[PDB]
């Protein structure tokens, strides 16, 4: 490909700055717009004690040894089901 | 800010026979002794931990 | 006197302290994992930080201050960095191999399907796409920083490098948020396993790359870099691209194709 | 869109890096970064081997594309010949650092 | 290769001593452990 | 089983193992030839006062010692691959038996019709009956019909194990969560031995496999009574 | 009826040494079939083949485990 | 001054020395471990206990011989000592990082000793396969300490590889092309590239095992949808290249020893030797599954791996025949070193050839996990690798120390070891064909004779090891200082005297470009 | 700067052949003995 733009006669500092502010950052702003729009907590799914999930072959070296490191009560059930 | 590299160049090229890790002054000495103490101490501590775990506590 | 351009390094204690810090951390993790104690691990991490700081400090002293980095010494450092990145790539290779092995032939325990039964994948068009535009954008800004530095523009080099770092931090925060919002955990089978371990390690590389960039930032402020000699910056930038590229693969494989 | 403030090598290079740079500028090579071009190697036109002492190890690649290199100490004095191809080498002692 | 005469010659007697000491340093400790192997197995 | 002072392979009990004995003989000859050729050449180079220390040209003899070995390899690969594919041939078995490896014994399941299954443990040295083989006897043998194509499925319920029977040329790893297949066909009636072939802990050396090959008829009665 | 089964015949879909899927597939197929028939008012006897096959190939413990899970509601497979 | 020199070193020679000392000590540990194995197998019955303690010994024997003896000696020892001297370099590119490669080893070795001290040790085999290595069949710290030991050993090697490759590419005389560097230098670089590419995969794999054992991941656990066979692939992808990593530097030394004692100024077919090491190194990355012929793979896959594995015999053949062509027409000096090199050429070929037997998946079904494999690898390692180390050791000892060894004693040592190793491993081919499995503390009665002879052979080897320690003492005790060495015109490492000064090549060599 | 030449480029002393014999005997003897004692250690735990 060749993109859809042009320059190339001499790729220098001004050109890359132009790309930072004119392409790169605006793209980040659009994806920031889209993301903080499609967010919103999705209704947590019903708990089913599936044997291939919530694995516990050895307790974690922290807490009560049953909570994952970034455990989120709202969405991460314990092997026995969601928390109170 | 101002460019003070020249000063630092002078200090580090100063012929005092000091190895680069201590050529910056007394602080280097301190940091070194702290580092070395932690390493040697922790290592000793680690040997103790090994000795402890080597035997059954039934 | 020497009539060659190579660097004869002053006897240093850093290799030993680093070696010992390695022993303290591995020993430390074992102590943590089995004898419920973090003391050793704590000391290990500390001596390690101390070692790295002093070791690289000396490297800056030997180069910027002592002039030991002749074109030949610098040429060697380029090779060293390229070889280092290569081994880091191969390390990831093992993880991508694990991912593809598990995802292409889902076992009966997963319900013979991918993603496994009971796993609800994040949407690749949401935070993952954002994360992607963030890293790609930092790639553009770091390139502007490089050209600014080569063109002798101090202000704009600092400006661009700062933007790059912010983006790296932004990515790191977004990813930590995602880890917390994720309905699945590392304990959720081979899917959780491959996901967090791969993106986990990549997350760590991003943190390291960022730190490297920050070091360059401060060395820039202190005028360490000349418009023609700034290998520390070049290495940090190569490392940054490496990190960016690994993300693209994670994105395409785990987040997009793997959902 | 542009400005300055970043040092140059000419303004900031120090130590050996600086010497190599200055030497290179004069068209010299005190730090052996370049490979010396050979003379005819005859008794009359020997290869001049710079040195800072009274002897220097010489490596002779007798014929182009040879994989074996002939090594020997070239001493101060009468020209010596490669034990393999017989080309001549003569040591031309000291200086470098004024 | 050419070399100078031994600066501190090791007589045949001396060599018997080094050899014997060397062999024993390997053989003794091991032999002791191996000897008491039954005293270890059940104790 | 192996006999005292055995040098080669245990006698072939299946057509495939026979095939392998012949292939191994073929291979071993080449190995012997090449190794003795090399030892000979070494002694030839070291037994003459004549010398030639000047530069020797290589782009000529390298052709010889590149093409020759290449040919020799093809001479080994052909019959090797013929036998490999032969082992993969579709055969359509008359019976299917499963074996699960456990720490430290094997369990067997003949579930084609009835739900027959049993554990197979090594007979302790102290409880061996006179004439019985130390470390090799098991309480319950794997009774199977002779001269019939049997499908053996292997797996494990804990760590890895490997189900092997040398006289038949068999060795299939017992991996938990996996079902490995192999075909068994004994040309003769008898007792055929094997041992766990994958490190599995404390008693890896003590969990043998003993097959009892009998005529179809006896196999049937045996099935019935093992209910 | 069209039976007289000895053992599970070679299945061209699973021609290699790894038969894990062969057992799995047949176990699935049987319980899927048994479901639709017990559903639409039909005879489960048509599902007989798959039961024989998975019976032959599947280790007792796998079948047992799978059966226990279908009952518990935690069977990962789609039936 | 002592600490500055031996603990804060930045000198390639001193670092190489430290490596030699470490490897020598490690070799004693591995020998002790090997003797314990043969003692247990010396007579039917149980000597130490069940398979657990026995396999903790078998596992340790392997890690120690491989990671602490062979690699430190060949790569860290001979590599650091000779590479700079052979290209006329003042030192290595990253002299400080080099020092760290060394200091990571004692810690790494410590973790290994720890692992065997705590709990019931790690009786897993050096391959450390799950589930046996998992937190259920091997609960406790043992296996975790073993993984950590490998991690440290791995970083040490990766750091060393980065240093060697950079030094060899960037620090040769300006006029010297890569096609003008000695074969040992080539061997070291190729080994380094193999390390750089393979160890990271190993690291990935043992990390996944660590997390399965400690963070509830299920990479190799079917319950979570994992696969024990995934581990085997990751392990062996590193494991095969590793065996080539263990032999390549040996190939390099053999080329130098054979050329030297043949009174030749160069090895036969230099470019053919370079091509051969590169091909071997490459092929070594695409043949790993030959260690998994019984796990149950598709027939096509097994046919590919049989073929790819056999091809390696071609480049290896070129090397063997070239060493013979180097001996051809030479004024042979029957030195102890030459003897080790000749034994190497023969014994290695044997082990390589039986390696070719095993490459046939068909036959491997029956030979896999039997003593035939143990016989194959001990010929190439305990005879190949080890003989290259011994030959290199006696040849260069005078260079490193400044003293000469007693030649007659060295010849006696060679003879004892030769008998020992052959008596130990030859009969194992028999035990293999007849079905004796690997990793067994006891065996059926029929295997008694060969196991008895093998163990006797191992004691002979022990006598040889003890003798060598004495011989090294006698050299240092008598102090016969070196005067002159022959063939220096084609052996640059000797040109600075014995031992060379702390700093060599302060003034680089002179090399015309013409 | 450091000592150079035979017997000086090493971390142990070779001044006295007997003191040296002792060093070497401890050095290699310790390495060789280690496995035996660890085995004893393991048998003495249970
Ligand atoms: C130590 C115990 C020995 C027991 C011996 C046999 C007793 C037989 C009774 C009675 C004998 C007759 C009745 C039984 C016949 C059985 C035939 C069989 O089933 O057949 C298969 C069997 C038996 O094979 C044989 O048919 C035995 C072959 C023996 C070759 C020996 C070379 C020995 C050299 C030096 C002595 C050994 C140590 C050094 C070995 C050094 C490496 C070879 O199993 C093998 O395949 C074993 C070998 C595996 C491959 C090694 C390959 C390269 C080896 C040597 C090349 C040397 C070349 C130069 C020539 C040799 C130069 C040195
Ligand atoms: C380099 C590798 C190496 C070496 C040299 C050896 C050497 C020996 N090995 Fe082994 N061995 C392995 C690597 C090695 N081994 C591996 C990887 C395994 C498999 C592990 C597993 O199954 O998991 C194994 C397995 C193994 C088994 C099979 C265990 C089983 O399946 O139950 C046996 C059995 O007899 C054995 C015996 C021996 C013996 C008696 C020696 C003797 O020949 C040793 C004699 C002494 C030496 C060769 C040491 C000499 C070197 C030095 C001491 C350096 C000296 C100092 C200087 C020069 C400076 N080894
Ligand atoms: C120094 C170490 C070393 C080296 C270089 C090799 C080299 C080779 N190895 Fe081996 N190997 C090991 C160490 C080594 N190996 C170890 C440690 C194991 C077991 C690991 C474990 O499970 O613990 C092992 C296991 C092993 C296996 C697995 C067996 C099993 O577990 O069932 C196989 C399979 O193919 C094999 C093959 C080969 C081959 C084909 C070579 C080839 O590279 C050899 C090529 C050499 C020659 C062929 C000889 C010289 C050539 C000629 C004279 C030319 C003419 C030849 C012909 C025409 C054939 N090796
Ligand atoms: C913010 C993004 C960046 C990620 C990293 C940041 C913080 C975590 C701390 C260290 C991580 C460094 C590397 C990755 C190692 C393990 C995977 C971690 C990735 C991670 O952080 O995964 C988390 C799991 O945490 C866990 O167990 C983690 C448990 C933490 C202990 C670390 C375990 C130490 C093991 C390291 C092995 C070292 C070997 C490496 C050797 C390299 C070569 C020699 C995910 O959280 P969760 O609740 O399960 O699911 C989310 C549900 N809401
Ligand atoms: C599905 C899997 C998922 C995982 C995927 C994850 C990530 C993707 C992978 C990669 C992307 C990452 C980063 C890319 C960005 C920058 C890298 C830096 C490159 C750079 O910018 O390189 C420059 C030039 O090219 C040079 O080096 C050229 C010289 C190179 C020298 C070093 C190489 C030496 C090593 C061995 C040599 C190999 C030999 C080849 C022949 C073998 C035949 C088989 C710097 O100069 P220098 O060293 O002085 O050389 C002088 C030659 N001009
Ligand atoms: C699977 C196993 C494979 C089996 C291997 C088979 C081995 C090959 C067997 C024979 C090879 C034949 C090569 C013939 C070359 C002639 C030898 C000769 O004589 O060597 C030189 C040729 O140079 C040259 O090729 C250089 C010198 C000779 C070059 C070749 C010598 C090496 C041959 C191999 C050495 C033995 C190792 C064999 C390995 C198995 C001599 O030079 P000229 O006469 O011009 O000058 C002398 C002056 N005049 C003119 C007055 C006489
Ligand atoms: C690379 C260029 C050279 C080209 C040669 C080709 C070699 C490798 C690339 C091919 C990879 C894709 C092939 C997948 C297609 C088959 C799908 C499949 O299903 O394969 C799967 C595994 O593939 C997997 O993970 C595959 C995982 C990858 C393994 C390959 C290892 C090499 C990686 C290291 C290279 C470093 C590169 C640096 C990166 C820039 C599972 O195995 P099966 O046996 O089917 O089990 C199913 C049974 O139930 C029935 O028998
Ligand atoms: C929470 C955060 C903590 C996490 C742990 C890791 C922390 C930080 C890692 C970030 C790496 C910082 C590295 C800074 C390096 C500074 C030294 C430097 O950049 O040194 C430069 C050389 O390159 C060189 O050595 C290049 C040196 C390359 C090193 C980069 C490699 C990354 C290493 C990661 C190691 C992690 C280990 C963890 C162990 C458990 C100096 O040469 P120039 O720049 O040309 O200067 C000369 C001019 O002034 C002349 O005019
Ligand atoms: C379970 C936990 C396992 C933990 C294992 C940890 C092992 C070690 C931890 C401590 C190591 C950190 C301390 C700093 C190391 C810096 C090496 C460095 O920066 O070395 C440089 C060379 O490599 C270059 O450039 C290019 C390459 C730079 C490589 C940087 C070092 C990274 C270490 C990799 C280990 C990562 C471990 C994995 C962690 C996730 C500089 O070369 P020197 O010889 O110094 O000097 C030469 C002079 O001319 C400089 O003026
Ligand atoms: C695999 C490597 C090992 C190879 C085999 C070792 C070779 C022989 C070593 C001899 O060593 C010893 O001999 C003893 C017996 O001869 C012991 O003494 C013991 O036995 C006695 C006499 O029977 C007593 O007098 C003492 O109390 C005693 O403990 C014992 O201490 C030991 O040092
Ligand atoms: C190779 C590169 C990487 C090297 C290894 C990586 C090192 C990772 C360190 C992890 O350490 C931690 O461990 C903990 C456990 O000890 C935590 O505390 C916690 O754990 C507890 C102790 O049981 C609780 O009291 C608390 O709630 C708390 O979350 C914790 O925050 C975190 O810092
Ligand atoms: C061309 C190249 C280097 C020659 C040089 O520039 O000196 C040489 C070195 C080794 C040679 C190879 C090795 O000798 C091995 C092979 C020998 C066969 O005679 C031809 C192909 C063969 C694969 C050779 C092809 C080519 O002549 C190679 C690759
Ligand atoms: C063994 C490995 C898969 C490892 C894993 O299961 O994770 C697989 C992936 C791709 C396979 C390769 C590719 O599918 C291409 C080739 C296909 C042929 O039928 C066999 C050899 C062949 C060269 C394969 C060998 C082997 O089975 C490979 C390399
Ligand atoms: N990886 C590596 O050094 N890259 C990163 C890893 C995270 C911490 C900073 C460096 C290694 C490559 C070789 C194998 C082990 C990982
Ligand atoms: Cu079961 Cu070994
Ligand atoms: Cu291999
Ligand atoms: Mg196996
Ligand atoms: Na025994
Ligand atoms: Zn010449």
């Amino acid at each position: 490909a060749s993109a859809a733009k042009g320059d190339h006669g001499g790729t220098g500092a001004r050109t890359w700055r132009f790309l930072t502010f004119g392409l790169a950052l605006p793209s980040v702003a659009l994806c920031t717009l889209n993301s903080w729009l499609h967010s919103g907590h999705r209704e947590r799914p019903a708990f089913i004690p599936y044997h291939h999930l919530r694995i516990r072959t050895k307790p974690f070296s922290w807490g009560d040894g049953n909570h994952t490191f970034f455990h989120n009560p709202r969405v991460n059930p314990l092997p026995t089901g969601y928390e109170k | 800010f101002e460019n003070r590299v020249a000063e630092k160049q002078k200090l580090f090229q100063e012929d005092n026979g000091l190895p680069v890790h201590l050529k910056g002054g007394a602080t280097d000495n301190i940091l070194y002794r702290v580092t070395m103490t932690l390493c040697l101490g922790g290592t000793l501590y680690s040997l103790y931990c090994l000795g402890w775990a080597s035997f059954p506590h039934k | 006197h020497q009539t060659h351009a190579y660097h004869m390094v002053n006897p240093s204690p850093w290799p030993l302290t680093g070696a010992l810090s390695a022993l303290l951390m591995t020993s430390g993790l074992t102590m943590w994992f089995h004898f419920n104690s973090m003391t050793l691990l704590m000391i290990g991490l500390t001596t390690n930080m101390l070692t790295m700081y002093q070791w690289w400090r000396d490297v800056i002293r030997e180069s910027t201050f002592q002039g030991h980095h002749t074109p030949a010494v610098q040429k060697g450092l380029r090779y060293g960095m390229i070889l280092f990145i290569i081994s880091e790539v191969l390390f990831f290779t093992g993880f991508f191999w694990a991912f593809y092995h598990s995802s292409l032939a889902p076992t009966p325990e997963l319900g013979g399907c991918w993603p496994p039964t009971g796993i609800h994948p994040l949407n690749p068009l949401e935070v993952p796409l954002l994360n992607t535009s963030v890293l790609l954008a930092s790639g553009v800004s770091i390139t502007w920083a490089h050209h600014s530095l080569m063109e002798g523009d101090r202000k704009h080099m600092l400006q661009a490098l700062f933007i790059t770092i912010t983006l790296g931090v932004y990515f790191t925060l977004l990813q930590a948020s995602e880890y917390y919002e994720a309905p699945f955990t590392i304990s959720d089978g081979v899917y959780g396993s491959t996901f967090f371990v791969a993106t986990g390690f990549h997350g760590l590389h991003v943190i390291i790359g960022s730190t490297f960039l920050i070091v360059c930032f401060f060395r820039q402020l202190k005028f360490h870099f000349t418009s023609n000699h700034h290998f520390g910056f070049e290495a940090a930038a190569w490392y940054w691209h490496f990190v960016d590229v690994v993300w693209l693969f994670l994105y395409v494989s785990i987040y997009w194709w793997g959902s | 869109a542009s400005g300055g403030g970043v040092p140059t090598d000419e303004e900031q290079a120090t130590g050996l890096e600086r010497e190599v740079m200055l030497a290179a500028r004069k068209g010299q090579d005190p730090y052996n970064i370049l490979a010396p071009k050979a003379t005819s190697g005859t008794k009359e036109d020997p290869n001049l081997v710079p040195s800072i002492t009274n002897k220097r190890i010489v490596g002779c690649i007798c014929e182009e594309d040879n994989s074996t290199v002939i090594w020997f100490w070239l001493h101060k004095g009468e020209a010596q010949r490669c034990p393999s191809c017989g080309t001549h080498y003569k040591l031309v002692p000291h200086q470098l650092a004024h | 290769i050419t070399a100078k005469p031994a600066k501190t010659p090791t007589s045949p007697k001396e060599q018997a001593i080094g050899l014997s000491v060397t062999f024993l340093s390997f053989l003794l400790p091991a032999g002791w452990v191996l000897y008491h192997l039954d005293n270890y197995k059940k104790s | 089983m192996a006999y005292p002072m055995q040098l080669g392979f245990q006698d072939a009990t299946s057509p495939i193992m026979e095939e392998l004995l012949h292939f191994h003989d073929h291979t071993l000859m080449i190995v012997f030839l090449i190794s003795s050729l090399v030892l000979y050449i070494i002694s030839l180079m070291l037994t003459t006062k004549l010398t030639h220390t000047s530069t020797m040209d290589a782009q000529e003899v390298e052709t010889i010692w590149t093409i020759l070995p290449a040919i020799i390899l093809i001479l080994i690969a052909l019959p090797s691959l013929r036998i490999l594919y032969m082992m993969d041939e579709i055969n359509n078995p008359s019976l299917t038996v499963k074996t699960m490896g456990h720490q430290w014994y094997w369990s067997y399941e003949y579930t084609d019709y009835e739900d027959l299954s049993f554990d197979s443990y090594m007979i302790p040295t102290s409880e061996l009956k006179p004439g019985e083989l130390r470390l090799l006897e098991v309480d319950n043998r794997v009774v199977l019909p002779m001269e019939m194509t049997i499908r053996m499925l292997v797996s494990s319920e804990d760590v890895l194990h490997s189900w092997a029977v040398p006289s038949l040329g068999l060795k299939t790893d017992a991996i938990p969560g996996r079902l490995n297949q192999t075909t068994l066909m004994s040309s003769r009636p008898g007792l055929y031995y094997g041992q766990c072939s994958e490190i599995c802990g404390s008693n890896h050396s003590f969990m043998p496999i003993v097959l009892e090959l009998v005529p179809l008829k006896y196999f049937e009665k045996w099935s019935a009574s093992m209910l | 009826k069209i039976k007289n089964y000895q053992t599970a015949p070679f299945d061209s879909r699973f021609p290699n040494q790894n038969q894990t899927r062969n057992c799995w597939q047949n176990y699935l197929d049987f319980h899927r079939c048994e479901k639709a028939m017990t559903a639409k008012g039909g005879d489960v006897s048509v599902c007989e083949w798959y039961r024989r096959v998975y019976k032959s190939l599947c280790p007792i413990s796998w079948v047992s485990t799978w059966d226990d899970r279908r009952a518990e509601g935690t069977f990962p497979g789609k039936i | 001054m002592f600490i500055n020199r031996w603990l804060f070193s930045t000198n390639h020679k001193d670092i190489g020395t430290l490596y030699l000392l470490f490897g020598a000590w490690a070799g004693m540990v591995g020998t002790a471990l090997s003797l314990l194995i043969r003692a247990e197998l010396g007579q039917p019955g149980t000597l130490l206990g069940d398979d657990q303690i026995y396999n903790v010994v078998v596992t340790a024997h392997a890690f120690v011989m491989i990671f602490f003896m062979v690699m430190p000696i060949m790569i860290g020892g001979f590599g650091n000592w000779l590479v700079p001297l052979m290209i006329g370099a003042p030192d290595m590119a990253f002299p400080r990082m080099n020092n760290m490669s060394f200091w990571l080893l004692p810690p790494s070795f410590l973790l290994l000793l720890a692992s065997s001290m705590v709990e019931a040790g790690a009786g897993t085999g050096w391959t450390v396969y799950p589930p046996l290595a998992g937190n259920l069949a091997h609960a406790g710290a043992s296996v975790d300490l073993t993984i950590f030991s490998l991690h440290l050993a791995g970083v040490s090697s990766i750091l060393g590889a980065i240093n060697f490759i950079t030094t060899i590419i960037n620090m040769k005389p300006p006029a010297m092309s890569q096609y003008q560097t000695p074969l040992f230098v080539w061997s070291v670089m190729i080994t380094a590239v193999l390390l750089l590419l393979s160890l990271p995969v190993l690291a990935a794999g043992i990390t996944m095992l660590l997390t399965d054992r400690n963070l509830n991941t299920t990479f190799f656990d079917p319950a979570g949808g994992g696969d024990p066979i995934l581990y085997q692939h990751l392990f062996w992808f590193f494991g095969h290249p590793e065996v080539y990593i263990l032999i390549l530097p040996g190939f390099g030394m053999i080329s130098h020893i054979v050329t030297y004692y043949s009174g030749k100024k160069e090895p036969f077919g230099y470019m053919g030797m370079v091509w051969a090491m590169m091909s071997i190194g490459f092929l070594g990355f695409i043949v790993w599954a030959h260690h998994m012929f019984t796990v149950g793979m598709d027939v096509d896959t097994r046919a590919y791996f049989t073929s790819a594995t056999m091809i390696i015999a071609i480049p290896t053949g070129v090397k063997v025949f070239s060493w013979l062509a180097t001996l051809h027409g030479g004024n042979i000096k029957w030195s102890p070193a030459m003897m080790w090199a000749l034994g190497f050429i023969f014994l290695f070929t044997v082990g390589g050839l039986t390696g070719i037997v095993l490459a046939n998946s068909s036959l491997d079904i029956v030979l896999h996990d039997t003593y035939y494999v143990v016989a194959h690898f001990h010929y190439v390692l305990s005879m190949g690798a080890v003989f290259a180390i011994m030959g290199g050791f006696v040849h260069w000892f005078p260079l490193f120390s400044g003293y000469t060894l007693n030649d007659t004693w060295a010849k006696i040592h060679f003879a004892i070891m030769f008998v020992g190793v052959n008596m130990t491993f030859f009969p194992q081919h028999f035990l293999g064909l007849s079905g004796m499995p690997r990793r067994y503390s006891d065996y059926p009665d029929a295997y008694t004779m060969w196991n008895t002879i093998s163990s006797m052979g191992s004691f002979i080897s022990l006598t040889a090891v003890m003798l060598m320690v004495f011989i090294i003492w006698e050299a240092f005790a008598s102090k016969r200082e070196v005067l002159t060495v022959d063939l220096t015109t084609t052996n640059l490492e000797w040109l600075n005297g014995c031992p060379p000064p702390y700093h060599t090549f302060e003034e680089p060599t002179y090399v015309n470009l013409k | 700067h450091y000592e150079e030449g035979p017997g000086k480029n090493i971390p142990f002393s070779v001044e006295n052949k007997w003191r040296l014999l002792a060093m070497m005997t401890l050095f290699f003897g310790s390495g060789f003995a280690a496995p035996f004692f660890i085995v004893r250690h393991q048998l003495l735990k249970k």
